[PDB]
């Protein structure tokens, strides 16, 4: 579970700033860990960790004790108020197996094939269409209260 | 020797293929008819799959005449067997594989070393096609050329539980099979499918060519399909049966999805992993050969 | 001076050891941060559970208590024959068969050890029962015929723990919001037959629903339930139903689970009503008719094991891990080894194969010569003709 | 009640698992009964499945209950700890001399 | 008697709950025996305790 957590929070980032459209030296395109057996937590945390979730970037979650919000997080997913989301997370939580990936990912994963006709990466693996979430949650983890002027 | 018709060996009524069914001699066709498939929120999408080896395996020196049909037909639908791939006498198919071979395959489902009397034995062009591709089960255990045994899967979901606009799709929702049922249904469907002269599809599988293969593909697509339900059976997850108000509907999750099972149970034939890997090779070669 | 002598040498016994058939647990994972021994129990649905792994306080003449000194000796007062250099004692390679064949000789002792009551708990796998009430919700309906029902006492105390053991979601509560094709992606998911009531009236196509397609509607209690259905016919009514028992096969169907063959379920009718004293009685009798063969190996082992099994229960037993908490885990796919998934009433596959003929011979008509009922008459027998 | 909810559950298992039985017999026979409607609680009825019991599962959820609440018993010392487990294992064995 | 599970009566940690057991657990008798059952269904009177 830690090792998942950590894998999922180096993806998170990486994922996060090829998003933003930058160059980046990753050393591998999709950097979370895929379990090929593992218990229900684990599963949840594959789960949650291929959605790449909004709140990731928003600074929802606390990474003081990472796996632990991850897993509240998938919770959330498990039951969420979204249809899309929800059955997302379901599918994904019952192919663990499978590697889910963005369509922008696969198509870093098909230059690299290209480049290294040889090159071995993880065969089993579905690509799915992000669903977009318009909730701009504010956050700010650090010291400092803060003093709203209200309307 | 008999005689290949202008379709396949298959058009003859002695390789009629029919399941037992309601106490009569059913075809599959009419018993595919009863399935019926509840949508599951999964999906299937089908890669491509992988061309098939050029290598054929040696036929090492075998005086006998190997019962090939029978170690085929086990392999996929046999409730015992298991070490499939130990013997390896699946490689004597390449001894039919050379031009002008003395050797011979018996309409019996044995590849006698030279011609005999008193065996009527399929048309040497047709199973030299045939071998020169469904040889290569013969190197279905050896590491470098083992077929994919979970992707592959995916064909076989579309090619049974896939409606005709899945199939186009490439893609169809994971299902859950359904059928009324008697006891011990799934057992007595595999051993009436054992029983099937199936070197008479896979050579006319493979030597038809033209119209006269399609006009094969749509014949025999529910004799495939029946094919494929009995290996669906094999490596599904679980298979329940439901009471529906004094009847009974066997259930098997999932369609399309190899759940890589090896401890046997009494509903269905179970793979041994050596029955995967030759199963999963045997759908490599035959699905390659149905979408061409 | 004896680091030698253990770690060229007792190494290649303690590898050996660990393949030996009858070393089956996995020992210790080389974290003393983390490990705890997986913990299999033997479930029944209808009894309470046994743990494998127990501080039951039988200390097996005293193999259970640990002498830590027994390191001063090793490191201090013994030799060994690589430690000896200098004299060559020349390392012993023993044969494998002594061992091989006791484990042999175990395995097959209790391997068939079990086999009689593994053969009548599979027969009356099928056979326990919830009580439940059946209202007619309409004019003209055979007694048999209603909406079915049953306490949540009941479900508690049988169905659910089996739900548990066969491995699916637990049955979706009806809130009389319930559309019927909710109900039926319930039991589409869940393949036994059952919802459970929670509040509200239940709308009139629900309640076709659960009538047509004989759902059991899992009640927490028998008071004013006509209220919790919207009787629009009127015919449904608190004092018009017809309670019954109701079979866990006549609900439950699974292969390798409860028995579900007709031949058997003709076995059970023709059962007297039963007792666990009554079923012992029958597994002692079957044990007592077939008396084992046994290599001597096996009697000694026998004799130090060596006599009560008649206290678990073994309705539907199933081998299943329980967390620490104590709670008992569902069979995990991805951790638990296949064979745990379904004892298959811990009978070998042969076994089973044949079974199936059996039940042939047993359903057929040529060799169903008890006759019941007979006509007393005063006619002559002028010609006789048994038929 | 609001918050003793592990008590009332507790309680609930010294629930009687009879019936109410009204004197019939004794009223057809005019036997003298000092109430209005005689009649007297069973404590337990006839098993009607072939196999399965209602009183000795009953008493099975009983000692399940049981189980859960001597092992949520929080303890000190070590004996009581051991005591605390050996109680759950008698426990297990009730249930068969009463089934 | 069938108090315990073998071998729990043996076990040296069971002890506290043994004597506990003990200490409740009455030899039986079927004059006492019948007279709970007679109980059940005899008038009281004087108020039991
Ligand atoms: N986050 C989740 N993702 C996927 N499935 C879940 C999740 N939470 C629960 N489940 C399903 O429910 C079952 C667990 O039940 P439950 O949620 O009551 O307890 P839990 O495992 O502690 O989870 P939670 O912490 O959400 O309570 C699992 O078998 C799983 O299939
Ligand atoms: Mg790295």
């Amino acid at each position: 579970i830690d090792h998942f957590a950590a894998k999922i929070l180096e993806d998170w980032r990486q994922k996060e700033k090829l998003d933003k459209g930058a160059l980046v030296e990753a050393d591998r395109v999709i950097q979370r860990l895929i379990p090929l057996s593992s218990s229900t937590y684990v599963q949840r945390l594959a789960a949650i960790g291929a959605l790449y979730p909004n709140e990731f970037t928003e600074n929802v979650l606390d990474l003081s004790r990472l796996s632990t919000a991850l897993l509240q997080l998938s919770d959330t997913y498990y039951q969420h108020a979204n249809d899309q989301l929800r059955r997302l997370y379901r599918r994904m939580y019952n192919d663990s197996r499978t590697l889910y990936m963005t369509q922008r990912h696969q198509e870093l994963l098909l230059a690299q094939i290209t480049a290294d006709p040889n090159i071995l990466l993880y065969p089993y693996t579905y690509i799915f269409t992000t669903i977009p979430t318009s909730m701009n949650y504010i956050s700010n983890t650090g010291q400092g209260r803060i003093k709203h002027s209200l309307t | 020797m008999l005689q290949q018709p202008t379709g396949g060996y298959t058009t003859l009524e002695q390789f009629a293929f029919t399941i037992r069914n309601d106490g009569t001699n059913a075809t599959p066709t009419q018993f595919l008819q009863l399935l019926s498939y509840e949508a599951t929120e999964n999906e299937l999408v089908k890669k491509t799959i992988p061309t098939p080896e050029t290598h054929l395996p040696s036929a090492r020196n075998v005086p006998g005449n190997v019962y090939i049909e029978d170690a085929i037909t086990q392999a996929l639908f046999g409730i015992s067997a298991q070490n499939v791939n130990a013997h390896g006498y699946f490689s004597r198919l390449s001894a039919l594989a050379l031009p002008n071979t003395s050797a011979r395959l018996g309409l019996d489902g044995v590849i006698y070393n030279s011609e005999t009397i008193n065996i009527p034995f399929y048309d040497p062009a047709a199973v030299a096609n045939f071998a020169a591709t469904y040889a290569k089960l013969g190197n279905a255990s050896t590491p470098r050329y083992r077929a994919d045994m979970i992707d592959i899967y995916a064909h076989v979901g579309l090619e049974l539980a896939g409606t005709d606009a899945e199939r186009a799709a490439g893609v169809m929702p994971v299902k859950r099979a359904k059928f009324d049922s008697w006891e011990g249904s799934l057992i007595s469907l595999s051993r009436d499918v054992v029983n099937w002269k199936i070197l008479a599809f896979l050579i006319d599988l493979c030597s038809l060519e033209g119209e006269a293969l399609r006009a094969f593909k749509t014949r025999n697509r529910d004799v495939f399909r029946m094919m494929l339900f009995i290996m669906s059976t094999a490596v599904a997850a679980n298979v329940v049966n439901r009471k529906v108000t004094k009847r009974v509907d066997r259930v098997l999750e999932y369609i399309g999805v190899n759940s890589m099972r090896t401890a046997g149970r009494t509903a269905t034939i179970t793979y041994d992993l050596s029955r995967h890997e030759f199963a999963a090779k045997f759908l490599q070669l035959t699905f390659t050969r149905w979408n061409a | 001076n004896i680091a030698v002598a253990h770690t060229d040498h007792l190494s290649v016994v303690y590898a050996t050891m660990s393949n030996f058939m009858l070393n089956f647990t996995n020992n210790f994972s080389g974290n003393h941060a983390t490990f705890k021994p997986d913990q299999y129990v033997i479930t029944s649905p209808e009894g309470s559970y046994k743990p494998i792994i127990e501080r039951q306080g039988e200390t097996v003449d005293g193999l259970t208590i640990i002498d830590t000194s027994i390191v001063w000796p090793i490191l201090c007062q013994c030799t060994y024959p690589l430690v000896r250099q200098s004299i060559m004692e020349e390392i012993v390679y023993p044969d494998p068969s002594t061992t091989l064949s006791q484990s042999l000789s175990v395995a097959q002792v209790l391997s068939k050890l079990t086999l009689p009551d593994a053969f009548i708990n599979m027969i009356l796998s099928g056979g326990d029962s919830v009580v439940m009430r059946t209202y007619q919700t309409e004019a003209d309906d055979d007694l048999d015929e209603g909406i079915r029902m049953t306490t949540y006492d009941q479900y508690l105390s049988h169905i659910r723990e089996r739900l548990h053991i066969t491995n699916v979601p637990d049955p979706i509560y009806i809130t009389g919001a319930s559309t019927p094709d909710q109900i039926a992606a319930s039991v589409q998911a869940t393949h036994v037959a059952v919802v459970l009531y929670q509040s509200g009236v239940i709308n009139g196509p629900a309640s076709t629903y659960l009538r047509e397609n004989e759902v059991l509607v899992v009640m927490p209690d028998y008071y004013d339930v006509v209220s919790r259905f919207a009787n629009a016919n009127l015919q449904m009514n608190n004092n018009r139903y017809h309670e019954s028992v109701l079979e866990i096969a006549d609900i439950f169907d699974q292969a390798d689970f409860i028995q579900t063959s007709d031949a058997v379920r003709q076995l059970r009718a023709l059962m007297p009503t039963l007792s666990t004293s009554q079923i012992r009685h029958a597994i002692e009798r079957i044990a007592q008719i077939t008396d084992v063969d046994s290599t001597d190996y096996g009697k000694l082992t026998l004799r130090f094991l060596g006599t009560l099994t008649r206290s678990l229960k073994m309705q539907n037993a199933q081998i299943r891990r329980i967390r620490p908490d104590g709670t008992v885990l569902r069979y995990d796919d991805q951790i638990d080894i296949e064979a745990f998934r379904w004892s298959r009433y811990f009978l070998d596959e042969l076994q089973l194969r044949r079974l199936s003929v059996g039940l042939r011979l047993i359903t057929n008509p040529r060799i169903a010569r008890r006759f019941n009922g007979v006509r007393i008459m005063y006619l002559t027998d002028d010609d006789p003709d048994p038929d | 009640l609001a918050g003793a909810n592990t008590i009332i559950a507790i309680m609930r298992l010294f629930t009687p698992q009879g019936f109410l039985r009204t004197d019939d017999l004794a009223i057809a026979a005019n036997f003298p009964r000092a109430s209005r409607n005689p009649q007297t609680y069973i404590p337990y009825t006839n098993q009607r499945g072939t196999v399965t019991n209602e009183f000795a599962s009953r008493f099975r959820t009983i000692v399940a209950t049981l189980a859960n609440v001597v092992n949520e018993r929080a303890v000190q010392d070590d004996m009581q700890k051991a005591t605390r487990s050996c109680t759950k294992q008698w426990l297990r064995h009730l249930e068969t001399q009463f089934d | 008697k069938r108090y315990f599970p073998e071998n729990l009566e043996q076990n040296q940690s069971a002890a506290r709950l043994v004597s506990a057991v003990k200490a409740r657990a009455s030899e039986a008798d079927i004059s006492s025996i019948h007279l709970a059952i007679a109980r059940e269904v005899s008038p009281m009177f004087n108020v039991h305790e």
